[PDB]
């Protein structure tokens, strides 16, 4: 949120003129919040448009943000811990599953109407279910990949 | 018969054609079951006798040994026949498989995330 401003002199208005004479459209392009409006404003002072100078180098070598060292793309993340995590969340898609098909009984007994409000207390088996799948299969195949990847290019 | 290693009968049977003499296809039989069988027994056991391997092929004791083991190798030794070993090459092996196995994994990514 920036702005820019510029005085103007009462003389004008007592005059009865106002000030920029204008002879485009392209001043036009955007309104005063209301909040800037309740104070001065064009009663006083007038705002001018503004946009970024750039150029291509330091955008070239500013999107090095959150770049990283080659050498962490090859780590095999500790093979003792992941099937720990892996046989970890298994257990609670175990206690999903288990939970799944009442919600799927009670699909229609009811008006559907208020069935947004049957969300609104209580988690859902569906939807928080399928996270879960996400994580596993992406942590699974990269896992898988890498040590391919480690057992060719090595000796 | 042939369909199986059922082969004694077959060889009775070649001497049983109420048709004709049929020595004509027979014949060629014969030659087929001959090399099949040289074939067949280079890997189904580790040692035979000499005469107990001209006997199970059907033909006697002519020279016709001695040239079928030439033919092939057959090497002899104090009434001994040397088996042929090897069965251990394709084992112990990574690489092929851990190339096609990341061809196959990035097949599975491929079609997993990108709208079809």
């Amino acid at each position: 949120v920036i702005d820019a401003f510029r005085l103007i002199n009462a003389n004008m208005m007592v005059l009865g003129h106002e000030p920029r004479q204008t002879t485009s459209n392209l001043g036009h392009l955007n309104k005063p919040s209301i909040q800037a409006l309740i104070h001065g404003l064009n009663r006083h002072y007038y705002s001018i448009t503004i946009n970024y100078r750039k150029n291509e180098l330091e955008q070239k070598m500013l999107l090095n943000l959150h770049k990283k060292s080659w050498m962490e793309g090859l780590t095999l993340q500790d093979y003792s811990e992941h099937c720990k995590h892996n046989e970890s969340v298994v257990k609670e898609m175990l206690e999903l599953a288990k939970n799944y098909n009442k919600a799927v009984e009670e699909e229609d007994k009811m008006t559907p109407e208020q069935l947004a409000i049957k969300n609104v207390g209580k988690q859902d088996p569906k939807r928080h279910l399928e996270e879960h799948v996400d994580v596993l299969m992406t942590s699974n195949i990269v896992q898988c990949l890498a040590a391919m990847l480690d057992t060719v290019v090595f000796k | 018969y042939l369909m199986e290693g059922s082969y004694n009968k077959v060889f009775l049977a070649k001497g049983n054609i109420p048709a004709e003499s049929y020595t004509f296809f027979i014949d060629i039989l014969l030659d087929t079951i001959r090399d099949e069988i040289a074939g067949c027994i280079e890997k189904a056991y580790e040692k035979i006798l000499f005469t107990e391997a001209t006997r199970i092929l059907f033909f006697n004791t002519p020279k016709k040994m001695t040239d079928y083991a030439k033919k092939r190798g057959w090497v002899l030794g104090p009434n001994n026949y040397y088996s042929f070993a090897s069965q251990q090459q394709k084992p112990e092996d990574t690489t092929i498989p851990s190339t096609e196995l990341a061809k196959q994994v990035i097949e599975y990514a491929r079609q997993l995330e990108m709208i079809v």
